[PDB]
RNA sequence: GUAAACGAUGUCGACUUGGAGGUUGUGCGCGUGGCUUCCGGAGCUAACGCGUUAAGUCGACCGCCUGGGGAGUACGGCCGCAAGGUUAAAACUCAAAUGAAUUGACGGGGGCCCGCAGUCGUCAGCUCGUGUUGUGAAAUGUUGGGUUAAGUCCCGCAACGAGCGCAACAUGACGUCAA
RNA sequence: CCCGCAGAAGAAGCACCGGCUAACUCCGUGCCAGCAGCCGCGGUAAUACGGAGGGUGCAAGCGUUAAUCGGAAUUACUGGGCGUAAAGCGCACGCAGGCGGUUUGUUAAGUCAGAUGUGAAAUCCCCGGGCUCAACCUGGGAACUGCAUCUGAUACUGGCAA
């Protein structure tokens, strides 16, 4: 059965990027939207849009530059059967700081970099590079 | 160009008669400055084997954004059974490699960096998973041109 | 340097004088060149030999481990 | 602990002057600098990586004396000590004193300077003593009827002295002003071999 | 293996019993003929060790001055020609002699120096 | 209570170019479901191959592996009327065992030809450069359709050329048998 | 510790040199004698055995054996596999266990933040100091990644309610 939701739109960007897709659609739901945001603020995805209201969809614009897919990887690292969670000073650095971690805080769903400046650790959602 | 030879290799093949013996040579050239390309060659006799390799890595160089004579981040290269990991270094690490490993990023002018190989260290595999690795790396540039971001934004 | 003749006594001469074998023989090299014999002073005698251009054929240093023999075949145009 | 030995056959099989005779006639008329020690010394094979390492190691050894245990300690204190791990054991070799006896010039060896072996005032007969930024090295008056220091001082005389100390006559005295950087030293020895052989 | 598998469930000289040396006594002494592809005769000898372990040790070096009842020391090594000699006898420790007329490798045959 | 009980491929879910079939529903030649077979793309793979029925990209949980032997054996337990099954070691011994693929050679494998059916053998072979393919040994060229006494010649062809043989003007290619 | 006396005088060895691995020749031997960590070497021109000459490495030590970790991503948490290399139970149902679609509220167990207490000294590390130097001794710091308590945060996971 379906048991990770967000290893699962981790997945169809990762698909839809390696076959050259423009959007990608998947249900929706709070916590996608809060990561499909932080996406979007650094430059990974184009855009995203929900429609819907009983069963609302999630539609994320990709985005390629040069012909490349411009998310080059994208991991889940947190899975429901192993949960991690990181200090503020034990933040994970994707690509020696030229990606980001995706990170669960108390204040939001926010980067590692944005998270370290707020002084909060938190879950470790993804990679993404 | 720096030329290194990596390795010297005799094959056989069977024939009627018997073993005709040749050799092949694995060979890297660069400029010293993020350009590096590796040649394999193959003759009866070892000096012709390592011509054809010079003259094939010549013209098989890639460019390889460099950082101060260092990685721009942590690498994995993979190829075939070999699987390789490179890390960026302070000044005066030195090349902390493998002598395939160490090669490559000599003449592609890798002054410091930090190397494991994995899996299998067969030298023809860990040269192409090296050159992977290195080709594959992303500068801070081309990172704030694909995200559409300043590099100091990134 | 041409003269078939004095080219095998080059070649016969510098392995008399400690000359590496192949040295001589791609030196000499329409052209063949065979030298035969306990070449490197090998107990294992053994024949090698270098052509370049035609040679249609159908249209002795005498060392320390040994004799080594040398043949030269030079195609030099027709009639 | 100390050799004593040949000393041309070293630069010898370094194939390069190390600078240990006294120069009163040539390195070409006193040896062949040319060619490696012994029967098969005209010979010269390829050399692999491991061989090299261990050459370019084994020439910045012989030039001072500093037997392996020794030199082993410099490259582990080299590398704890922050920044440049080849600089910095190059800079602890040059710190040494035993070096200062004969660079100054009362040796004509380093051999003859560590037969003869006062900083800051202070009697020092240690070849290892690491000698610091601001430090007054400096000769006795007991031993100045000696004719090897005279001698040593006009072999020391036609070199080139040292451009980041300061030798005088007489009272026979110099500042170890600063540590010298890599670019006061020569551009020949390749120390990041040493690093990585030690590494190894 | 998952997190889950490994919480439940997580990740030559036997004669010497880990002593350097051991001594013991010689209860037979023979030549044995190596495996191919090698020939010769190899000088071995059965020893009872102090510790009550009965092994087969090898004999080094030209000529040795054991009989039965030659009390040695045994130090670890395998010849890889003879299976099933994992010991060495040390030359020059107690009843063993040293190798006569060895100048070079002397502390390995135990002979002092001319 | 075991089988090469096999797809030698655990179950569940999601995602990711195509082509040709089979079978079984269903809506208006055109759709839309289920099950199934063959080919193949990216990707993956040591290679062979797999390829929306994944061996691709992911997630959940389980089972299992840790050199070849000794050994799925001994001992103990449990089960069985028995045959035996199941759980499952150690001493000891070797420096390999193994997988896939490559060039030969070989077959009481297949196809097509030839010969009164020093040497093989006057047999028609044997190679190289450069290019291209393969991680690589290597391959291609030299295979194929014809034709020839002949790698002879023609035509096609990721090969393009060249050498030694053939032929032409007795002549024995590269090599084989430590002959 | 210092000063004086006499005279190079009283003071250099051990392993190695076929590849891995820095260092090669001659003589003796002839699958013998022997070597060997692994591959291997020795049957008449042995850089592999034994001696010598030369050489390489260490040096008041040098080798050998034993033993631990490393290299070994070769038990793989970091960090591996299971079509054919070792590896998918013959197939299923299913208790314990692990995991759990989506929304709101609540809780604050996990998680996160801060504070406080503790985490002996020595050791390790850093900057200094003292023995002529060094080892060694030593001042202050850092560290001791932990544990507990209190006060907050509430995204995510868990509990509860709808
Ligand atoms: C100590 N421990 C419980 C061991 C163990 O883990 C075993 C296992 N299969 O994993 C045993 O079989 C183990 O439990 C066990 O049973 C052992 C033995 O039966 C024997 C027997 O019977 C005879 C000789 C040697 C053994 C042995 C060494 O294999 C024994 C080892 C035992
Ligand atoms: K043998
Ligand atoms: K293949
Ligand atoms: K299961
Ligand atoms: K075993
Ligand atoms: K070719
Ligand atoms: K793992
Ligand atoms: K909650
Ligand atoms: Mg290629
Ligand atoms: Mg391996
Ligand atoms: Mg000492
Ligand atoms: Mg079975
Ligand atoms: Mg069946
Ligand atoms: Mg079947
Ligand atoms: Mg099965
Ligand atoms: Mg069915
Ligand atoms: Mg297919
Ligand atoms: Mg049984
Ligand atoms: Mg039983
Ligand atoms: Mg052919
Ligand atoms: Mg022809
Ligand atoms: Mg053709
Ligand atoms: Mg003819
Ligand atoms: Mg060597
Ligand atoms: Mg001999
Ligand atoms: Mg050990
Ligand atoms: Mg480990
Ligand atoms: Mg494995
Ligand atoms: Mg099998
Ligand atoms: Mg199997
Ligand atoms: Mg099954
Ligand atoms: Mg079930
Ligand atoms: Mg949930
Ligand atoms: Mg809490
Ligand atoms: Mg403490
Ligand atoms: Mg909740």
């Amino acid at each position: 059965s379906m048991q990770d939701p967000i290893a699962d739109m981790l997945t169809r960007i990762r698909n839809g990027q390696a076959a050259n897709k423009a959007a990608v659609t998947m249900p929706s739901s709070k916590l996608k939207v809060a990561i499909a945001n932080v996406l979007k603020e650094e430059g990974f995805i184009e855009d995203f849009k929900v429609e819907g209201d009983t069963k609302p969809e999630l539609e994320l614009t990709l985005k390629y530059f040069q012909g490349k897919a411009v998310v080059e990887s994208i991991q889940r690292v947190s899975r429901p059967g192993l949960r991690i969670y990181k200090r503020k000073d034990e933040l994970p650095k994707v690509m020696a700081g030229l990606g980001i971690a995706v990170v669960s805080t108390s204040k939001g769903v926010m980067t590692d970099r944005a998270a370290r400046q707020a002084g909060l650790g938190g879950e470790i959602i993804c990679y993404v590079a | 160009l720096q030329e290194k030879l990596i390795a010297v290799n005799r094959v056989s093949k069977t024939v009627k008669g018997g073993r005709i013996f040749s050799f092949t040579a694995l060979t890297v050239v660069g400029d010293g400055n993020g350009r590096v390309g590796f040649g394999y060659g193959k003759a009866r006799e070892v000096p012709a084997a390592i011509q054809k390799a010079m003259e094939k890595a010549r013209r098989n160089m890639i460019n390889v954004a460099l950082n101060n004579g260092t990685l721009q981040h942590p690498v994995k290269g993979v190829h075939t059974g070999s699987r390789v990991f490179m890390q960026p270094a302070s000044e005066g690490t030195g090349i902390i490699a493998g002598g395939a490993m160490r090669a490559v990023l000599e003449v592609a002018g890798v002054h410091n960096v930090l190397a494991k190989a994995y899996g299998s260290t067969n030298p023809i595999n860990v040269v192409r998973a090296t050159i992977d690795g290195l080709e594959n790396m992303n500068s801070p540039e081309m990172v704030a041109a694909k995200r559409g971001k300043s590099v100091e934004e990134i | 340097e041409l003269d078939a003749k004095l080219v095998a006594d080059s070649i016969t001469s510098q392995l008399e004088r400690r000359v590496m074998f192949r040295r001589a023989m791609k030196r000499a090299v329409g052209i063949k060149v065979e030298v035969s014999g306990r070449l490197g002073g090998a107990e294992i005698a053994r024949t090698e030999w270098y052509r370049e251009g035609r040679v249609p054929l159908h249209t002795e240093a005498h060392t320390t481990y040994g004799v080594i023999g040398v043949k030269v075949w030079i195609f030099k145009g027709e009639i | 602990a100390r050799y004593l030995g040949p000393k041309l056959k070293l630069s010898r099989r370094e194939g390069t002057d190390l600078f240990l005779k006294s120069g009163v006639r040539a390195i070409d008329t006193k040896c062949k600098i040319e060619q490696a020690p012994g029967q098969h010394g005209a010979r010269k094979p390829r050399l692999s990586d491991y061989g090299v390492q261990l050459r370019e190691k084994q020439k910045v050894r012989r030039i001072y004396g500093v037997l392996e245990r020794q030199f082993r300690n410099y490259y582990k204190e080299a590398a704890r000590l922050k920044g440049n791990t080849g600089e910095n054991l190059l800079a602890l070799l040059e710190g040494r004193l035993d070096n200062v006896v004969y660079r100054m010039g009362f040796g004509a060896t380093r051999a003859e300077a560590r037969q003869l072996v006062m900083v800051n005032g202070r009697v020092v007969n240690i070849a290892s003593y690491q000698v610091s930024p601001n430090d007054v090295v400096s000769i006795r008056e007991k031993a100045k009827k000696q004719s090897r220091v005279k001698a040593a001082l006009e072999l020391a005389e036609q070199r080139e002295k040292p451009t980041w100390l300061e030798v005088d006559a007489g009272k026979m005295e110099g500042t170890f002003k600063r540590k010298p950087e890599r670019s006061d030293l020569s551009a020949d020895i390749n120390e990041h071999l040493i690093v990585e052989l030690y590494s190894k | 293996a998952t997190v889950n598998q490994l919480v439940r469930k997580p990740r030559n000289v036997p004669a010497l019993e880990a002593c350097p040396q051991k001594r013991g006594v010689c209860t037979r002494v023979y030549t044995t003929t190596p495996k191919k592809p090698n020939s010769a005769l190899r000088k071995v000898c059965r020893v009872r060790l102090t510790n009550g372990f009965e092994v087969t040790s090898y004999i080094g070096g030209e000529g040795h001055n054991l009989q039965e009842h030659s009390v040695i020391l045994i130090r670890g090594g395998r010849v890889k020609d003879l299976p099933g000699v994992r010991y060495h006898t040390v030359r020059g420790a107690l009843d063993c002699s040293g190798v006569k007329d060895r100048k070079q490798a002397r502390s390995k045959y135990g002979v002092k120096r001319p």
